[PDB]
RNA sequence: CGCGGGGUGGAGCAGCCUGGUAGCUCGUCGGGCUCAUAACCCGAAGGUCGUCGGUUCAAAUCCGGCCCCCGCAACCA
RNA sequence: GCCCGGAUAGCUCAGGGUAGAGCAGGGGAUUGAAAAUCCCCGUGUCCUUGGUUCGAUUCCGAGUCCGGGCACCA
RNA sequence: CGAUCAACGGAUAAAAGUUACCCCGGGGAUAACAGGCUGAUCUCCCCCGAGCGUCCACAGCGGCGGGGAGGUUUGGCACCUCGAUGUCGGCUCGUCGCAUCCUGGGGCUGAAGAAGGUCCCAAGGGUUGGGCUGUUCGCCCAUUAAAGCGGCACGCGAGCUG
RNA sequence: CCUAAGGUAGCGAAAUUCCUUGUCGGGUAAGUUCCGACCUGCACGAAAAGCGUAACGACCGGAGCGCUGUCUCGGCGAGGG
């Protein structure tokens, strides 16, 4: 349940450490983006000599979210950050490792290279 | 003697003392099937191809053969793509170098705001060249920064300008609280205003930025 | 369409008819049709 | 486009706009002619772009005869400026027609070439007119 | 726009209250001094007075139009 | 667009009986050779196109443009 | 005989300013807001067809000039309101016009397709979130089918802000 | 040419800068505000003091962290009406 203004974990070997969201890339008005939604965001921390760097715009998909997500067998997961893995244009990952759990949610909204790196789907 | 205006038109020997700019030609031939011979020569017109040669192939009964010396320069981009769709494919092409040659070229100057930006400085055929620069600036007008005073574009056949496009002129509405009547009030603040237009022309010198350079070279 | 308020003959094919008050052009070359508006 | 060289007075009267024309009412000088079917001041803009349009149309032969002179200044005061503080300046010049009055002429041309002159130059100017061409009766005037 | 002032050799200024007369400094040009340049000395040219009009026997001058330049003003909303 | 004008040599320019000068150059004079100075010499398709004239840079058109006025122009 | 008593029927022989510290009597006889009348200016639409558009005046354009509409601009006028009709901008709540931003239907195209351009119909609904600045505007960032423009006392302070 | 004499140091788009959101640089995804600079100071300037200054300020700007019903966007509950 990510807005503007929030601020994301990264989670994945680019450089960001922080990102905060500018805008969910979701309709023309969305008010909120849950896992598997992507948003426009600003890096607001990063490890030098890294691939991003602070003040670049970045797309991302987020991974997960600390607002649990319900799901259609009746339960739902909540994660302890909302966290993202930064994207290209094509929705592929511009790291090579991403880190700690994904939400499944990831794999129909057409995240499979993303889903495979992770340590653990849940 | 001779030498090669390499990669910076800008950076040519000084056309005071000069007598031939040289093109690369090629020796251009192309397998067209029918008549669309007809299409073909057209755009080698413009392309400013001599023709040299043509020869029926018979047999049926379309095909035939086209040779051309055109300038090296007038494919490269463009012409490929139109060879292909002016003949719904089914004419062909090679080539190979055949030299260089004498062209009627000009070289055309640009500047913004007076100054000459020597990164757009390019060159053409006289034919041409006027469509070239009434092309670029009003492209260049289009992604100029607008300033504080308004901004001249131009492009020059040496000293002579021969295509002008401008720039805003970013103001202030400085008659927003004017709503006593007495047009004297207005007067004096669109006075203060012309007077600093000029001030911030004669003095302004306004860079082209590079995101102005991609837009405009793509 | 060309929508105005001369409409005229603008090639020699074309002919000039009156349809619902309004004065047309019709002619071989549709850039000529004109209805008045 | 033409205004008088030198005027006695600046300013002038805008006066009324009564009657058909006093005189210049019969082709003179050419053989078709343009008259006004309404009164006007005609100004000088307005004579300037129906002289050229015929001019342009007679590019190679032709003479035109401009048969109407803008003496009659005309004033305007200045913009956004309350009423009083003296009569507006000169800002141009018109002409004074009154209907009847023959405006231009043209000789040296093909009826259809006339014809045509003078139909442009009519729509440059803000009345309704007449083409007419030389007749006994211009001849009797 | 309103008020006031102004426009004169190439530059910067007198002259015009005041009609008849155009001056000062520098610059320019010809000559000298010096080996030479400048400084300096001698000699000369260059103004029809922004421009059109009027008044007058006569206009830089007086009066009006037009052009341009400078200063001041444009307030209560 | 508009009023005033203004497009004349590579450049900055003077101007109805085919137009020059500075300047850049190239060459030459001066010098031991240069700089400076000076001499000599061009292609002007008198901006482009059309017409006007026996004769157009000039005049009539049109086109593109340049410097000042108005006007659009947080 | 002493008058530029020239504010020239000539108030004293003898006279300038300032008030945002202000006060009273009056005036909608008279300005500022809004309304009204007007429509120069403004916005929009036409007429003419000179010139673009390799070719072609009218796919897209439209010199010089000409005719109108609107009543959103700046004004002109001074008609009700000066024993008072509270201002800009915001927020809130809208509703209306259509000269249409998107979406629906068309005609033309310099419309292969797709995507555009342009004009015609069309007002049912829709027409984002931010940085700067009091701002309305506008510029910028990130999006979007789109990020329309105007009227309603430049809608709306006995509804709020200030 | 004119003046009694022609504004020095320092400072400068400023509690001053009109034109003006001047230009450049910083900070922001985006900065008419802010900070640093430039100097074209409409119209700074030396006891109506000039330029600075540690400390101090319920003075007025600009930025960040922390934290929040200020807000997305409103819900519920309590008591006095
Ligand atoms: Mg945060
Ligand atoms: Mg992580
Ligand atoms: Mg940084
Ligand atoms: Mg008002
Ligand atoms: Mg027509
Ligand atoms: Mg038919
Ligand atoms: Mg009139
Ligand atoms: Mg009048
Ligand atoms: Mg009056
Ligand atoms: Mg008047
Ligand atoms: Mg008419
Ligand atoms: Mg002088
Ligand atoms: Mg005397
Ligand atoms: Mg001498
Ligand atoms: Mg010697
Ligand atoms: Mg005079
Ligand atoms: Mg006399
Ligand atoms: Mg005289
Ligand atoms: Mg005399
Ligand atoms: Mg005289
Ligand atoms: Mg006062
Ligand atoms: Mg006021
Ligand atoms: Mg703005
Ligand atoms: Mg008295
Ligand atoms: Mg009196
Ligand atoms: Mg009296
Ligand atoms: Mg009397
Ligand atoms: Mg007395
Ligand atoms: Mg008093
Ligand atoms: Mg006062
Ligand atoms: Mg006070
Ligand atoms: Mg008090
Ligand atoms: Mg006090
Ligand atoms: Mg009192
Ligand atoms: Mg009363
Ligand atoms: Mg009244
Ligand atoms: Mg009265
Ligand atoms: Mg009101
Ligand atoms: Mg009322
Ligand atoms: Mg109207
Ligand atoms: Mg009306
Ligand atoms: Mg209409
Ligand atoms: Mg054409
Ligand atoms: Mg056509
Ligand atoms: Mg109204
Ligand atoms: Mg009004
Ligand atoms: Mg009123
Ligand atoms: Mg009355
Ligand atoms: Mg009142
Ligand atoms: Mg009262
Ligand atoms: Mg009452
Ligand atoms: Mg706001
Ligand atoms: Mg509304
Ligand atoms: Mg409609
Ligand atoms: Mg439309
Ligand atoms: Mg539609
Ligand atoms: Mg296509
Ligand atoms: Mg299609
Ligand atoms: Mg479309
Ligand atoms: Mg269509
Ligand atoms: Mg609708
Ligand atoms: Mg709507
Ligand atoms: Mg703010
Ligand atoms: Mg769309
Ligand atoms: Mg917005
Ligand atoms: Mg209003
Ligand atoms: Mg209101
Ligand atoms: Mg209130
Ligand atoms: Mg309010
Ligand atoms: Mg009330
Ligand atoms: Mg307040
Ligand atoms: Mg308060
Ligand atoms: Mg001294
Ligand atoms: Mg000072
Ligand atoms: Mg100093
Ligand atoms: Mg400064
Ligand atoms: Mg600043
Ligand atoms: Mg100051
Ligand atoms: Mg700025
Ligand atoms: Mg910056
Ligand atoms: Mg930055
Ligand atoms: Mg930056
Ligand atoms: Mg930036
Ligand atoms: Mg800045
Ligand atoms: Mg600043
Ligand atoms: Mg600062
Ligand atoms: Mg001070
Ligand atoms: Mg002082
Ligand atoms: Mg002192
Ligand atoms: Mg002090
Ligand atoms: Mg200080
Ligand atoms: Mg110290
Ligand atoms: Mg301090
Ligand atoms: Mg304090
Ligand atoms: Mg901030
Ligand atoms: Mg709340
Ligand atoms: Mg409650
Ligand atoms: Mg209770
Ligand atoms: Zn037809």
């Amino acid at each position: 349940m990510i807005q503007p203004q929030t601020y994301l974990e990264v989670a994945d070997n680019t450089g960001a450490r922080k990102i905060m969201c500018i805008r969910v890339l979701k309709g023309s008005n969305a008010k909120y983006a849950t896992v598997g939604d992507v948003i426009v965001a600003s890096v607001k921390e990063a490890i030098p000599r890294g691939a991003v760097k602070e003040g670049d715009v970045v797309k991302a998909v987020v991974v997960r979210t600390k607002k649990e997500i319900k799901r259609p067998d009746g339960s739902a997961i909540r994660f302890d950050d909302n966290a993202a893995v930064i994207i290209n244009n094509q929705l592929e990952p511009r790291g090579t490792r991403v880190f700690g759990p994904v939400a499944r949610e990831l794999r129909e909204k057409g995240f499979m290279k993303i889903v495979s790196l992770a340590p653990e789907v849940l | 003697g001779e030498e090669v205006e390499v990669h910076n038109p800008a950076d040519l020997p000084d056309p005071t003392r000069i007598e031939e700019i040289l093109e690369p030609y090629v020796k251009l031939t192309i397998f067209t099937p029918e008549e669309y011979v007809g299409s073909l020569m057209q755009l080698l017109q413009e392309k400013r191809g001599r023709l040299v040669n043509m020869n029926y192939l018979p047999g049926a009964q379309k095909r035939v053969e086209l040779v051309y010396e055109a300038p090296f320069a007038e494919i490269l981009y463009d012409f490929h793509d139109r060879l292909k769709s002016v003949s719904r494919g089914y004419a062909s092409m090679d080539y190979e170098q055949a030299g260089y040659r004498p062209g009627d070229l000009v070289k055309v100057n640009v500047l913004v705001h007076g100054e000459v930006v020597d990164a757009l400085t390019f060159i053409a055929h006289r034919e041409k060249a006027y469509t070239m620069a009434r092309a670029i600036v009003d492209k260049l007008a289009e992604v100029i920064p607008r300033q504080l005073f308004e901004v001249p574009i131009q492009a020059a056949i040496g000293g002579k300008i021969i295509a002008r496009a401008t720039v805003k002129a970013l103001r202030k509405d400085v008659l927003a609280k004017c709503y006593g009547g007495d047009v004297t009030r207005k007067k004096k603040l669109l006075e203060k205003q012309k007077e600093g237009k000029k001030r911030l022309k004669a003095i302004g010198k306004v860079e082209v930025p590079q995101e102005a350079f991609l837009a405009v070279l793509s | 369409m060309k929508v105005r308020a001369s409409v005229k003959r603008i090639c020699d094919k074309c002919k000039v008819i009156r349809r619902h008050g309004r004065v047309y052009v019709i002619c071989e070359n549709p850039k000529h049709k004109q209805r008045q508006g | 486009m033409l205004m008088p060289r030198r005027m006695k007075y600046r300013k002038q009267q805008r006066g009324r706009l009564k009657g058909a024309t006093k005189g210049g009412d019969y082709v003179a000088f050419g053989d078709y002619g343009l008259v006004a079917l309404e009164p006007a001041w005609i100004t000088a803009q307005q004579i300037e772009a129906a002289r050229v349009a015929m001019v342009r149309h007679f590019r190679r032969g032709g003479k035109i005869f401009i048969r109407i002179f803008p003496d009659k200044p005309y004033t305007k005061k200045p913009l956004e400026v309350r009423m009083g503080k003296g009569k507006g300046n000169v800002e141009g010049y018109v002409a004074v027609v009154k209907p009847g009055r023959v405006m231009f002429e043209v000789a040296g041309v093909t009826e259809e070439q006339a014809m045509e002159a003078l139909r442009i130059a009519g729509h440059k100017l803000p009345i309704k007119t007449k083409i007419v061409r030389r007749d006994a009766y211009d001849e009797a005037q």
